[PDB]
């Protein structure tokens, strides 16, 4: 395996197995779309590192591409092959990861809505929908298509046309349809916590 | 949910 001299350096990170959770989340797998992680090169990615849990203290970062789990190559592993490998009983968890960067513009937004105030946005894309990304028709992600200047999002100022939506109130939008994404955004309540990154212009 | 797994 080399898997060496790539765009980004690789490194074996050991996580101790003394009870408790890893404090990480993974997306991707050969049977999945992992946008915006590895758009040209698919795989398994660390999508979320809990601060400051086991994964965080060990040096794992959001965007990390997992190449091997305890010596087991997982570059072509399905999402469940990867998950099971990470859950298999072992004295110590060895992760060969490649230090791919997190998707550009990755940031969490907390948006406040006054009582009776609407969000004032519309979205495009979604799994098995119409291409929300003009630059890439294979991309089935969720993007902001419109922002009303007077709505909550408009007055907040941070949401804008083009941004990719990743999760809403801790609920992931990956693999979700347009309608499933819409019902999440509508039932969000007084406070919208949304994970976004740059998508298009 | 089915596409992101927390561990």
């Amino acid at each position: 395996a080399a898997a060496l001299e790539g765009p980004y350096p690789v490194e074996e990170i050991r996580l101790p197995r003394a009870g408790g959770p890893l404090g990480l989340s993974i997306v991707g797998g050969s049977d999945h779309s992992s946008h915006p992680f590895g758009v040209q090169e698919p795989g398994v990615f660390i999508s979320k590192v809990l601060p400051r849990g086991l994964a965080a203290r060990s040096g794992l970062r959001v965007g990390d591409r997992i190449l091997a789990v305890n010596g087991q190559d997982v570059r072509d592993a399905t999402h469940q092959e990867a998950v099971s490998a990470l859950l298999r009983p072992c004295l110590e968890l060895s992760l060969l990861v490649r230090r791919d960067p997190a998707p550009p513009g990755l940031r969490e937004l907390c948006i406040q809505k006054a009582p009776g105030e609407r969000l004032g946005i519309s979205i495009r894309g979604g799994a098995r929908g119409h291409a929300g990304n003009p630059r890439d028709p294979t991309d089935e992600g969720i993007f902001i298509s419109k922002v009303s200047p007077t709505g909550a999002a408009g007055r907040d100022g941070r949401l804008r046309v083009g941004l990719r939506l990743l999760e809403v109130n801790q609920q992931s939008l990956l693999g979700l349809t347009h309608g499933e994404a819409v019902q999440l955004l509508r039932s969000v309540g007084d406070t919208l916590t949304v994970l976004v990154c740059d998508g298009f212009e | 949910s089915w596409f992101q797994t927390d561990l």
